[PDB]
């Protein structure tokens, strides 16, 4: 499922740069 | 349940599940779960303690380090 595998790069990118700005 | 499980040399192993979740298990015996729909992230430690993190909580840098790897690892995958 290269879908929900895509959303799950999506999601862990905005957590990362969530994650510097903290 | 299971789909592919792929070895990554120097990091360990990533699997991906029907529910649309990776699962990683690090040559260090930790352990990260992660999923699409999911607003949280599931961590192992070595010792078999397992601690949830949200999306809103300052992570242990440990743990931002093996995210970046998965990171990583999710990227090769294409």
């Amino acid at each position: 499922q290269d879908r929900q595998l895509r959303l799950l790069q999506a999601q862990i990118q905005r957590l990362l740069e969530a994650q510097s700005l903290m | 349940q299971l789909l592919k499980s792929v070895f990554v040399k120097n990091v360990g192993w990533a699997t991906q599940l029907t529910s649309g979740a990776v699962w990683v298990q690090f040559n260090d015996g930790s352990q990260l779960v992660v999923q699409a729909g999911v607003s949280s992230i599931s961590y192992t430690s070595p010792n078999g303690q397992t601690t949830r993190y949200g999306e809103n909580e300052k992570l242990p840098d440990y743990i931002k380090q093996k995210l970046q790897c998965l990171s990583s690892i999710l990227l090769m995958f294409s």
